[PDB]
């Protein structure tokens, strides 16, 4: 008889909203109006999106 | 006529199929919580015709990926039934002896 249903939790995605701005008045901070991604690499070397 | 054979009847046999069926019910109970085991089921009607086998049970509820078949409820039931039958023949094939040392000794 189809009685046990198993059930696990996983990541569907994440919420790619916009963040909380802070004015901070600092030449070397950005921020991405709206979408978008900053291109970088880390320490091993392979790029990513941050 | 008058042999062992017509006077203690399928008794003689009937108590080795219940001591090997609960010998069954007892592997199965130990091998409960053994990941890929498969219940055996022995048939009755066997023995009965090897005195004039070993089947699978299968389960009425899936696995939880042990693979294993056995339902300790249906176990410890199985046992109850064939230990109480058990003793029953032991008392038919007893009382076998018993009427035929009457007839013999006539006392």
């Amino acid at each position: 008889h189809p009685s046990r249903v198993f059930s696990m939790t996983e990541r569907p995605g994440h919420n790619f909203a916009q963040g909380s701005v802070i004015t901070t008045g600092r030449d070397l901070d950005v921020t991405i109006e709206g979408s978008g991604w900053i291109s970088v690499l880390d320490h091993t070397g392979k790029e990513g999106l941050t | 006529a008058i042999s062992f054979d017509n006077a203690l009847g399928i008794h003689q046999h009937t108590v080795g199929v219940r001591e090997r069926n609960a010998e069954v019910i007892s592997t199965n109970i130990a091998q409960a919580n053994t990941p890929g085991y498969k219940a055996r089921g022995l048939d009755f009607a066997k023995e009965l015709q090897a005195a004039t086998d070993k089947l699978y049970r299968l389960p009425t509820q899936p696995d939880t990926g042990d693979g294993n078949t056995v339902d300790l409820d249906l176990e410890r039931n199985l046992f109850m039934q064939n230990q109480i039958r058990h003793q029953a023949s032991l008392d038919f094939l007893g009382s076998k002896f018993k009427n035929l040392t009457k007839a013999i000794k006539g006392e």
